[PDB]
């Protein structure tokens, strides 16, 4: 049930955990963020507003895409939180 | 040399001391914008226009 | 039967406790259901549970979705219930969570849009006469929603009418209350109709009653403020009677008449803004010695507000403004008063940021010297931000003086360790820079008495100062009893609180980083055998600190400790690339990176390999970070045939470590693997002619990791070879081996091109077996998703049937 | 599945070609150059051949089978 939300992204920018903090979110690498994430509006709301895009914890930093994700433009999907059913 | 800072310290304070000491020689009622609160002190064109509201109400209803 | 609807519109349920499938097909069912239900069920029902007095937030939410979807379809069936609707969702208008208030505003907008402009009038109507003052705040800001939602110049005659109410002073006050509503709800959206809306509130400033005239004043200042900086055009009929009003009142309306000037002012031209200053000035100047705090309050912002445009210039203001004001706001009452002391600082910075920061910083720096530490904490504050926004040119002798001695005799004067007289010492001396070079031993007696002792709160206090002033401290060329500090900062090397064990470290660092390794009195070889065992703490910055100074020791002082210390170093790094926390990972990569450049890549390379041959799985990725960390600052060719050797050994689980490393090599050093994809190639080819599994897997993500890594770059010669040797693996059920072919298929993409990957599609895509077609439409759908239009240019030419038309023509023109 | 212009083991041959045939018309209405060429060689204005494209767009290939 790890699903991709893949809904139309806004302003909103993704936040990343104590946990995952240097992560990318959609292949897991540590190596060269690239490019800033944005969420969507149904995952940045209430009590939804900051929280870990790959796990949902508490944010702390910026969510960011790998250069690797980044040549392949695989950051122009929908939001990429992690939801679960 | 700690006995050093320690002096430096003492006389920096005296020095202060005595020149507060020089110059000292030399020289309600609460309301909030938040309330309507008045403190102490204490044809019509509205029903012609409700009028023709409830005019126009009650002929669609 | 009636409960028929009830049992089946449980619905709510279905969604409220449920799972988001059947949470979405409820909700579709019940927006179809909703007509015939009829809104006298829905709404008995579902009110009570957005009433309950403990549902959740995201409950909430999607109870006020289901509320916007009910409601859109019955449209002009809710009227008769609007009434009750509204008792229920008056209130969330005025909640203290902001969330709450934005779902109410939803509903009411989504219940206005169903009914009326006239039902919704009706039914307020009755409540904007009441004379509980309760009421009759919900009612003008469920109007002002109201207004947002069907526009204003649909609701511009009931206002019109409203407020010239000659009945009571209840429905004028409330009229007005809502146009100062509207404003602060829509913002900037309100400027095509700013003068309408003034027009209609202006009378309201000359009114017999007094809370009339109150709430015109503030809702002239929300307009205002909504309209800045456009609109002045539009206030043009309000300037005669405000500026009489300030003339005359006095008390709760001058002030509101004072906030409504102060909001006015910002739009003016230099002329009017100058003119209108004058008089505001010297009423503000008489209302300076007012007791009321409030008055206080407006009085700062306004002169805060007024002194910023370009029609006051600075000579008005310190002739005539700057006198009264530090007569009458700078004492330690006022310092005391939490309330406005913030507001005191903001106005005094923004003052100086118009007039010049000498003539604020001597009024306050004479000052800095005082019985109570509160206005000095005040007067540093206010000091330290002007010099960080505008520094310190014009501060001359007699002033820099008055500084150094002001804030030397605050740091002495401090009873609890506060970062306030650590920031102001910090951005003074940082300020001053290179100028202060005889308070460079006064300072430096100061933070050898604070560091001598006295409970280590103190002591770390002093560190973060060294550690923030170091740079200035050594700039200056100094370096003698900097030795004498660092002597007493090594000795603080056995701490038991954690906490200023960081700051010693930090300073210490601060100290040895700035410093030259030459000539420099605490040696090297006493400092790093004493710091080796302090890299097994659990403490996170007593850990990245220390990593930092080992970094820092390894990067300049290289030549000081022999190699096999070195050596065991590093190797106790190894351990540390599992962190949980970034900035220890970070700085174990930096200092990993120096040691390596120091004692060389042979030893290292040896150790490392013999480590990833014999340990359990984290260590072993943990070495395979190591020696791509390796590879990267001694360059890859000394690393590279080491490695190939190692493949070499008739073993497995051995070369899937090389494998497994040379994946992480190239994907680490990107760009750089444009000279070694030749080297690599025939070790790819053997590990794709194997049998096991892992062997193929690992090499498809050498291969994918090559591909992205070399890219514009001139290698599609091996990449190509490279492809042969994967292709034939399309047709694996293993999932991961599966997995590691479609990576590298789509990281070929972008280094071969589109081109190459449909000639490789194209005679499967029609094939006669099932399992090649979905297979090749995978592929192909994964090559199609990327780079749609470069296909256009590939396509094969297909030739026409006699039922339809297959050639595309246009790209056969000849001109 | 989502996007279109993808297909699967049932995809025909008309589907196929009136996909690269539509997305064919749709590069040349992007691509400035091309209109260009096009609008060189038939001697017609560049109007007039996105238009004749848009209305190509409708049904490229002619109408199905069966
Ligand atoms: C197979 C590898 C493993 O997955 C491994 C990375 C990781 O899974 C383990 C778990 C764990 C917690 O032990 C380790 C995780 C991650 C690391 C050790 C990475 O470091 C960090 O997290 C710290 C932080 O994210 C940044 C580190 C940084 C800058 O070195 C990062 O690499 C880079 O950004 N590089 C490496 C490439 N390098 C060159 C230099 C030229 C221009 C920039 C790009 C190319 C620039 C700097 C990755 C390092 C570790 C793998
Ligand atoms: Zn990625
Ligand atoms: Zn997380
Ligand atoms: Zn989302």
């Amino acid at each position: 049930d790890l699903i991709f939300c893949r809904k139309q992204a806004g302003v909103a920018i993704g936040r990343l955990c104590e946990k995952c903090d240097g992560k990318c979110v959609i292949c897991d690498s540590y190596v060269r963020p690239c490019t800033l994430v944005r969420i969507c509006d149904e995952c940045n709301y209430g009590s939804y507003q900051g929280r870990c895009v790959i796990c949902g914890g508490p944010g702390v930093s910026d969510a960011y895409y790998c250069k690797e994700c980044t040549i392949q433009e695989k950051d122009r999907d929908g939001c990429p939180k992690i939801v679960n059913l | 040399d700690q006995n050093k800072l320690e002096e430096e310290m003492r006389k920096r304070k005296e020095r202060v001391e005595k020149w507060r000491e020089e110059q000292r020689k030399k020289a309600g009622k609460k309301w909030s914008l938040e309330d309507d609160d008045d403190d102490e002190d204490d044809l019509d064109p509205l029903d012609a226009y409700m009028e023709e509201v409830k005019e126009e109400v009650k002929k669609f209803n | 039967e009636e409960q028929k609807e009830r049992k089946i519109m449980k619905l709510l349920l279905k969604i409220k406790n449920g799972t988001p499938p059947m949470r979405k097909a409820a909700l579709r069912q019940i927006t179809d259901k909703a007509r015939e239900f009829g809104a006298g069920p829905l709404f008995n029902q579902i009110l009570p549970l957005l009433m309950s007095p403990t549902l959740e937030d995201q409950e909430r939410h999607l109870l006020v979705k289901v509320i916007d979807r009910i409601l859109y379809k019955l449209d002009d069936l809710v009227r008769p219930y609007v009434h009750k609707i509204l008792v229920v969702i008056e209130p969330l208008l005025i909640d203290e969570d902001y969330y709450a208030r934005v779902e109410g505003r939803e509903i009411i907008s989504n219940l206005a849009k169903a009914a009326g402009l006239a039902t919704m009038i009706s039914t307020m109507r009755p409540d904007i006469d009441n004379m509980d003052e309760y009421v009759r705040n919900t009612t003008a800001r469920a109007f002002a929603v109201v207004a947002s939602a069907l526009g204003i110049p649909s609701l511009l005659p009931f206002l019109k009418a409203v407020c010239k109410s000659k009945k009571s002073w209840q429905a004028r006050h409330t009229g007005i209350k809502i146009v100062q509503q509207i404003a602060i709800l829509m913002g900037c959206a309100i400027l095509p109709h700013l003068r309408s809306l003034v027009e209609i509130i202006e009378h309201g400033l000359v009114d017999e009653q007094q809370k009339v005239r109150t709430i015109s004043a503030l809702a002239i200042a929300a307009l205002a403020e909504a309209a800045t900086p456009y609109g002045i055009e539009s206030f043009d009929s309000v300037l005669k009677p405000l500026w009489k009003g300030i003339r005359q009142h006095r008390g709760k309306g001058l002030a509101a008449f004072l906030k409504a000037i102060g909001y006015l002012i910002p739009l003016m031209d230099a002329e009017y803004a100058n003119y209108y200053t004058r008089e505001v000035m010297l009423i503000l100047i008489r209302e300076f010695q007012s007791p009321d705090e409030e008055m206080k309050k407006i009085v700062l912002k306004v002169v805060k507000q007024c002194c910023g445009t370009d029609g006051v210039e600075a000579n008005y203001i310190k002739t005539e403004i700057l006198p009264p004001f530090f007569k009458h706001f700078w004492q330690h009452r006022m310092a005391l008063d939490r309330r406005n002391y913030r507001q005191l600082v903001d106005t005094t910075v923004e003052l100086a940021n118009k007039v010049g920061a000498a003539e604020i910083i001597s009024r306050i720096v004479d000052d800095l010297k005082d019985e109570a530490e509160q206005y000095r904490k005040m007067v540093m504050e206010t000091i330290e931000k002007i010099m960080g926004n505008l520094g310190a040119a014009d501060i001359d002798h007699k002033l820099e003086e008055q500084l150094i001695d002001g804030i030397l005799y605050a740091f002495q004067e401090q009873t609890t360790e506060d970062s306030v007289m650590l920031n102001g010492f910090g951005t003074v001396v940082n300020a001053l820079g290179k100028r202060v070079k005889p308070y460079l031993p006064q300072i430096c007696g100061t933070v050898l008495w604070r560091l001598n002792n006295k409970s280590a709160k103190v002591r770390q206090q002093a560190a973060d100062l060294i550690s923030r002033t170091a740079v200035v401290m050594k700039t200056c060329q100094e370096e003698k009893l900097m030795g004498h500090l660092g002597v007493v900062l090594y000795e603080y090397l056995g701490e038991e609180y954690p906490e200023v064990l960081g700051s010693i470290l930090g300073a210490l660092k601060a100290i040895v980083n700035v410093i030259g390794m030459h000539k420099m009195t605490p040696p090297i070889k006493d400092l790093l055998p004493r710091l080796t065992p302090i890299l097994k703490n659990r403490h996170e910055k007593v850990q990245e600190n220390c990593i930092d100074l080992v970094g820092r020791i390894a990067d300049r002082g290289a030549e000081y400790v022999s190699a096999r210390e070195w050596m065991r170093i590093c190797f106790e790094l190894l351990e540390l690339l599992k962190a949980h926390k970034k900035a220890i990972r970070r700085a174990t990569v930096n200092t990993f990176g120096y040691i390596a450049k120091a004692i060389g890549p042979h030893d290292v390379l040896a150790t490392l390999l013999n480590n990833l041959k014999v340990q359990e799985r984290q260590n072993r990725v943990c070495t395979t970070v190591a020696i791509a960390i390796v590879a990267e600052t001694c360059s890859p060719f000394t690393v590279l045939p080491a490695l190939m050797n190692e493949y070499r050994v008739p073993e497995l689980n051995v070369q899937n470590g090389v494998l497994k490393s040379l994946s992480f090599l190239f994907e680490y050093i990107g760009e750089m693997g444009k000279d070694y994809i030749y080297a690599v190639t025939p070790l790819l080819e053997d590990a794709l002619m194997d049998r096991d599994l892992v062997h193929r897997q690992t090499a498809s993500a050498v291969v994918q990791h090559m591909s992205l890594g070399v890219y514009g770059f001139g290698c599609e010669d091996s990449l190509n070879h490279l492809l042969n040797y994967v292709w034939p693996n399309v047709f694996e059920t293993s999932p991961h081996v599966i997995q590691a072919v479609m990576g590298a298929l789509e990281g070929l993409r972008v280094a071969i091109g589109p081109c190459r990957m449909l000639q490789y599609c194209l005679q499967g895509l029609f094939h006669p077996a099932r399992k090649v077609r979905d297979v090749y439409w995978k592929i192909y759908n994964s090559i199609y998703i990327g780079s749609q239009d470069a296909l256009i240019a590939h396509y094969p030419r297909i030739y026409n049937d006699d039922k339809n038309t297959y050639i595309r023509y246009e790209l056969d023109y000849i001109l | 599945s989502k996007y279109i212009g993808t297909g699967h083991a049932d995809t025909t041959k008309w589907e196929w070609l009136v996909n690269q045939h539509r997305d064919s018309y749709c590069s040349y209405m992007g691509h400035f150059d091309l209109l260009n060429y096009f609008a060189i060689a038939e001697n017609e204005s560049k109007a007039r051949v996105r238009f004749n494209l848009m209305e190509k767009m409708l049904q490229p290939c002619g109408p199905p089978a069966d």
